[PDB]
């Protein structure tokens, strides 16, 4: 069975800089009656069914912009993406389809930009949430860049580990930022016990770290 | 047109059966193979096989060689995929993809969990700087998904709805914020359009500070 290695597993491009994908198949997939390397490039998308670049090893697909080409042939391929653009953020597949079908581990791509601070906000739980028994409190980092982010939550002072959850975006496909939000729970009866609520938040762009916070009661 | 429809989504039980229905259109379906791909939550495709569409004949990929049955209705222009004695690994989405050129379903998801299906709560998310945030929070649901829309999708400049998250009680969590100009809170209305399709729920929270 003929197998797929796929390099890099993953990497971070400026927009506009070039991309370049590697396939590796373990035995020839070019037909030596046809010459014709069969070998399909993939796009995939959050939530998307794949999409169809190049097959034959570098015939495009109809549509396909001009930046993506593909070239090689019998076990070395590669899938170029000559100006990448915002949007190209994706994970890459090739696959073989001359002996059955194997696909390779996919390129997970994503774009780099100028480092963006994030605006941070700090929410309260509301009323209606503390009568069900349960205390969220959430803090949102908005449209930022670079994806690392400290967020600490501290309750009086209290340093809090384990009982939060972080969500980050996708990547946006425009100005190529995210979002993050960080959700800590509390018991109803543990909210109601303490007073200073607060999250404190580092990242590259804040020239120093930056606090949101509340009193339970303002 | 050629497409290939899948059927919907599915919740069901460890041990349990499921038939996902694929229907192509638009070309003479006895003439291109058939393939089946797995992609489990977070990682790659993997091939599952490929159904002759003339004879019925499958063929079997190595890790999928037990509790999976490809059959047909040509009459229906319609591969299908059973799959049998259901295990958390299957959770995944499920493709078709015919033979030769572009073409593949739009997937079909199928969550294999003892859980049953919860409807969400949904709480507000209220009210700094020049801009002023503000959200839903909608927690304690499952299965996903939960879809957000604001004041009825006439807001979607700054629009930010997170991907979920799994709780340690087993049920779905996400958020959905927006951010505006504070000096335009109070002349404006804020309202999130939540829908939970599998408990059938549907919710439009107003938020204000």
């Amino acid at each position: 069975n003929i197998m797929m290695t796929q390099s890099p597993s993953s990497l971070a491009v400026s927009a506009g800089e070039k991309v370049t994908v590697n396939c590796k198949s373990s035995q020839s997939v070019l037909y030596s009656s046809n010459q014709m390397n069969y070998l399909a490039w993939y796009q995939q998308k959050p939530g998307q069914s794949p999409k169809l670049l190049i097959y034959w090893a570098s015939t495009r697909e109809s549509g396909v912009p001009d930046r993506f080409t593909g070239s090689g042939s019998g076990t070395d391929f590669t899938l170029t993406i000559s100006s990448v653009q915002t949007e190209d953020l994706a994970v890459y597949y090739c696959l073989q389809y001359l002996s059955s079908w194997t696909f390779g581990g996919g390129t997970k791509l994503e774009i780099k930009r100028t480092v963006a601070a994030p605006s941070v906000f700090i929410f309260p739980p509301s009323d209606e949430q503390l009568k069900s028994g349960t205390a969220s409190v959430v803090c949102l980092l908005n449209n930022f860049y670079p994806r690392e982010a400290k967020v600490q939550w501290k309750v009086d002072n209290a340093l809090q580990s384990g009982n939060s959850q972080e969500s980050v975006t996708e990547q946006d496909s425009k100005d190529s930022t995210y979002s993050l939000s960080s959700t800590l729970t509390l018991s109803k009866a543990d909210y109601e016990k303490h007073k200073v609520y607060a999250c404190e938040v580092t990242h590259q762009g804040l020239s120093s770290p930056v606090t949101k916070s509340f009193n339970r009661g303002e | 047109q050629i497409q290939l429809v899948q059927s919907g989504p599915e919740l069901k039980k460890p041990g349990e059966t499921v038939k996902i229905s694929c229907k192509a259109s638009g070309y003479t379906f006895k003439n291109y193979g058939m393939n089946w791909v797995k992609q489990a939550p977070g990682k790659g495709l993997k091939w599952m096989g490929w159904i002759n569409t003339y004879t019925g004949q499958p063929i079997y990929a190595n890790d999928f060689k037990g509790r999976f049955a490809f059959s047909l209705e040509t009459s229906a222009s319609t591969a299908y995929l059973q799959i049998n004695n259901l295990k958390n690994e299957d959770t995944a989405t499920y493709f078709c993809a015919r033979d030769w050129g572009p073409y593949w379903g739009q997937g079909t998801l199928v969550i294999v969990s003892a859980a049953s299906t919860k409807g969400p709560s949904v709480f507000p998310l209220a009210p700094s700087g020049g801009t002023a945030a503000l959200g839903c929070l909608v927690k304690d649901y499952f299965p996903e998904p939960v879809t957000v829309s604001w004041n009825s999708g006439a807001l979607t400049s700054g629009v930010h709805t997170f991907p979920a998250v799994l709780q340690s009680s087993g049920l779905y969590s996400l958020s959905s914020v927006v951010t505006v100009p504070s000096s335009s809170l109070g002349t404006q209305t804020y309202i999130c359009n939540v829908n939970h399709k599998p408990s059938n729920t549907k919710v439009d929270k107003k938020v204000e500070p």
